DNA sequence: GATGTATATATCTGACACGTGCCTGGAGACTAGGGAGTAATCCCCTTGGCGGTTAAAACGCGGGGGACAGCGCGTACGTGCGTTTAAGCGGTGCTAGAGCTGTCTACGACCAATTGAGCGGCCTCGGCACCGGGAT
DNA sequence: ATCCCGGTGCCGAGGCCGCTCAATTGGTCGTAGACAGCTCTAGCACCGCTTAAACGCACGTACGCGCTGTCCCCCGCGTTTTAACCGCCAAGGGGATTACTCCCTAGTCTCCAGGCACGTGTCAGATATATACATC
């Protein structure tokens, strides 16, 4: 009757993966409101007791190859009122690009750039296709704004955006 | 001026020529191309073990600085006794 | 007067599989396993007490030794069991 | 070209992975065994951790290359580092 | 010695002997002193580990449709478990046999 | 088959594969090389512990040196494989 | 003399077969007798040291179990 | 105030190689080596004491701990040196 | 009266006193014999004399006068007994023995 | 169609699970002291940031070195079988030697006194590193 | 390319002086362990008999190994680019130390109960044969 419930590491990783997958494919977006920030533009405040590694959002968009990735950012940058919505990542000797300029009911594209923020982006591959996740790498309380790192150090970009270094 | 968005991994900081120099010191005349991700995985596993035990030796001493003796005792526990850091 | 854990392993067995016995050689093996894990945990707690210049082995030292010696889930569940037992013991 | 490097490295004794990327790696692994609270790694402990990791990786490649000279190869494949570990423990 | 005594194992809810574990911690020269919660913690851990192993050993013994746990069943439980095998890696279990594993490249085609 | 039935039969039993008396004489011959020419009695369970250990060791040594000779392309265990499986472990 | 030849060829072959080996080069037999003799030399040196220190003349089971525990090969089943 | 075997390792160095120094890093390595070998020998002697239900670490226990931990010729020569030093220590009073 | 250290009674350079104190306060046994610290100190001095002799040799082979970690790693890994003793031990700043498999050299 | 292997029945046998006397150790209550928990202080030394520099990494490209698949030879391992042999088991014997015990004697813990070795700060100098040149 | 040789240089090591703490000495006691003695266990030896296992031989064929080819993928090279790093500085957290007190554990003694050896009923599983089926 006294039975151990030890949850072997294989089962732990499997249930964690299924948890990420179901939370992604459900898109609850529990407790994040978009408001105004004093100068930076918009802001998505998180209202949950976030901690190490807990799920926050998904940077949903359109996934493409590298040959068009290195081009679409420059081609959409010709519109000076496009903000910043497309995300690159190198994976399996291949770069992709998260085409997310078109507004969708997800809250990934709604985040701005910082180096002193509160979240950092990871990679999750739901059946091959890598969805770009964002989890809280540290303890965040209810009422803080979503803020993660874009990781790009284009020299012209850092000249143009002194708030990138912030 | 729109900027793109990328990331880093802090394990890709164990660069490719660093694994080449480690191999060469180990005597490896000619290295495959897939040994790099395998070696970063091996390194992350080793560090996970040694750092779990260093952080335990610290958290037990009610400290917050992972001293050199914490790491030396973590290695001594794993059986990797390390000479030269105040043992 | 030979010391063993035979009757306590019998108790734990009859608590887990109430309709299962255990041979004498397997009894000796479980005896040796208990002796060995005890020796490990006690030696590690001793090392911790010596490292931190303490004199007493306490539940703190035993918990840290358990966390060092047992791998992940075993350590989590063993620490749970021991903490529960210590709280119950100091309550009663 | 490779031999003027094996002789050059087996004869030296300095560290091989850079100090700052390894420090960031060790601090990224130490932040998940404390559940997100970070510890001030004493700068002499990063050196001990790095010396242990280099000596370990170098011995691992010595054994792996004992295995890749066994299979007739000269190349060091990943199926070797993976077996010089499944043998060693 | 009034107020009829209940064993410390009973007070803690364990099956292993808190008393004997305390006595071994004392006359073993692990430290000059020994806490009051140290035997209880260590005995709870020992009982937990022994339950963890006897559970898997009985599972193996009933998979083999037997009702006596034997050294072979203990070797099965331990080596087939992922973490007990790491805790007991350097450990030879007398008359424990080896795990049935013929490398898949050996079977006939 | 033939080797496959012997393998499936032996990996499933728990016997002592070396005879007890030849191993007894061998351990008593090595117990004399140390402590030159003084015959220590051997407790009949010391020979069992020693044989259990030597057999678990040799079986693990062949199980580790057969990963080196499926790895080397062979199927036949060679002395090279055993020497290398020992030279990797640290022996 | 030649008591290592008492570790017969089929005994080494049955040990291998248990270990998983499918074929066996006829030279593995002398190699295995050498390996076994080295293992026994170590374990029996430590067992007989544990005895000689205990001022005894019969190598007990605990002497050998402590010899194995010292080499790092803890052996369950014979006391401890 | 921290103790270490620096001055003694240095005396032994001036014994075996009079015209030779030892860098502070190799000094730390010899300190750690002496500490580790001491811990090995003394731990094995403690274990040899408790295995025989006795309480005193005597020269007997240390001699057997040496004969256990050190390989063949190291063991024989270290035991020779220890016995020499013990007889010299009990001879002179 | 006038005293002389036990390290001098035994003719050692290592401290019989510090070794005795370490055996006591280390909780190795309820007691400690009188010959135990002397024996342990003699063994420690012998091992260190061995290591430092081989390290001085490896330093003179490199035409240097300081013993550095690399020289200790050479002195250890080249001697068979010590390498068997300090087998699990990594010696920081110690490098590895130059050993390129003879299969690899150009024919 | 052997040849072996999965499934049931009969059984019986040594091993296991259980009831009992007792005795040795586990529990309770109490006292004392010293170990350590807590608070406060000081300053070490860790973290963070910036500029610049440059060493090193990244990337791309050619090529040729090596991995891998295929193949043929021949040798040496597995299998099968009749023979030889040595392990094994059961007996008895017996006796060395392990385990236990009581005596007592030597030896180690403890404690006061002391004094000198060693540890830390100061200071000098040379070993080994570096920058440049000639020879292999 | 790389070693042998000059000359600078620098920084770390080797020696010197003042304090302090811990190593030595001496005396006492109590207890551990050395020793002599005794019991009785179990280890060694032997020997007859069984017979299971080893062994030696022969044969074939599975496999190791050497050779060849081709295809691709590491390596070396050159150029750009990037981020490690070193110095410098500033801050401030938290490590290490210390003093106080209190509470937690060792020691002691008395009580008593649980667990251990011992004897015993019984049954789980290992054979043995028969029945049915899997397999090369």
């Amino acid at each position: 009757v006294r039975r151990s419930s030890r949850k072997s590491k294989a089962e732990l990783q499997s249930e964690e993966r299924k948890r990420i997958d179901e939370l992604i494919e459900s898109g609850k977006e529990e407790g994040m409101k978009i408001d105004l920030i004093d100068g930076k533009g918009r802001g998505v405040i998180a209202t949950k007791q976030f901690s190490r590694g807990d799920f926050v959002v998904e940077y949903h968009g359109d996934l493409i190859e590298i040959t068009d990735a290195k081009k679409r950012e420059a081609l959409y940058a010709q519109d000076p009122s496009t903000g910043c919505y497309m995300y690159y990542f190198q994976y399996l000797s291949k770069t992709y690009c998260v085409d997310a300029t078109r507004e969708t009911n997800r809250l990934g594209r709604l985040i701005n750039h910082s180096k002193c923020g509160n979240c950092q982006t990871k990679l999750h591959d739901i059946d091959g296709v890598p969805h770009l996740i964002l989890i809280a790498s540290r303890d965040i309380a209810a009422g803080e704004e979503l803020l993660y790192d874009y990781g790009d150090r284009s020299k012209a970009s850092i000249e143009a955006h002194p708030w990138l270094k912030h | 001026k729109r900027h793109r968005k990328v990331l880093r991994d802090n394990i890709q900081g164990i660069t490719k020529p660093a694994i080449r120099r480690l191999a060469r010191r180990g005597g490896v005349k000619r290295i495959s191309g897939l040994i790099y991700e395998e070696t970063r995985g091996v390194l992350k596993v080793f560090l996970e073990n040694v750092i779990r035990d260093a952080v335990t030796y610290t958290e037990h001493a009610k400290r917050k600085t992972v001293t050199a003796m914490d790491v030396v005792y973590a290695l001594k526990r794993q059986g990797r006794t390390l000479y030269g850091f105040g043992g | 007067r030979k010391e063993s854990y035979s009757i306590y392993v019998y108790k734990v067995l009859k608590q887990v599989h109430p309709d299962t016995g255990i041979s004498s050689k397997a009894m000796g093996i479980m005896n040796s396993f208990v002796n060995d894990i005890f020796e490990r945990i006690a030696g590690e707690a001793s090392r911790l007490a010596h490292y931190n210049k303490r004199s007493t082995i306490t539940s703190r030292e035993i918990q840290t030794a358990v966390r060092l010696l047992l791998p992940g889930e075993l350590a989590k569940h063993a620490v749970s069991e021991g903490t529960k037992a210590v709280t119950k013991y100091t309550s009663a | 070209g490779w031999l003027k490097e094996i002789r050059k490295l087996q004869k030296s004794t300095h560290l091989l992975i850079r100090k700052l990327p390894f420090s960031r790696l060790a601090r990224e692994i130490c932040v998940k065994f404390t559940r997100g609270v970070d510890f001030n790694w004493q700068a002499q402990a990063l050196l001990a951790l790095q010396e242990a990791a280099e000596a370990f990786l170098v011995h691992l490649f010595e054994d792996a290359y004992l295995l890749t000279l066994h299979a007739g190869r000269v190349t060091l494949f990943p199926k070797d580092v993976q077996l010089a570990r499944r043998i060693r423990g | 010695a009034r107020a009829k005594a209940k064993t410390r194992s009973s007070r803690a809810g364990l099956q292993f002997p808190v008393g004997r574990v305390h006595r071994l911690l004392r006359k073993g020269n692990y430290s000059e002193r020994v806490g009051a919660g140290a035997p209880v913690y260590l005995a709870a851990v020992l009982e937990y580990l022994t339950a963890e192993i006897l559970e898997l050993a009985g599972n193996a013994a009933r998979d083999n449709k037997k009702t006596r746990i034997i050294p072979r069943h203990l070797q099965l439980a331990i080596r087939n478990d992922e973490e007990l095998n790491k805790l007991l890696g350097r450990v030879t279990i007398a008359q424990g046999g080896v795990l049935p594993n013929i490398q898949a490249v050996l079977l006939p085609k």
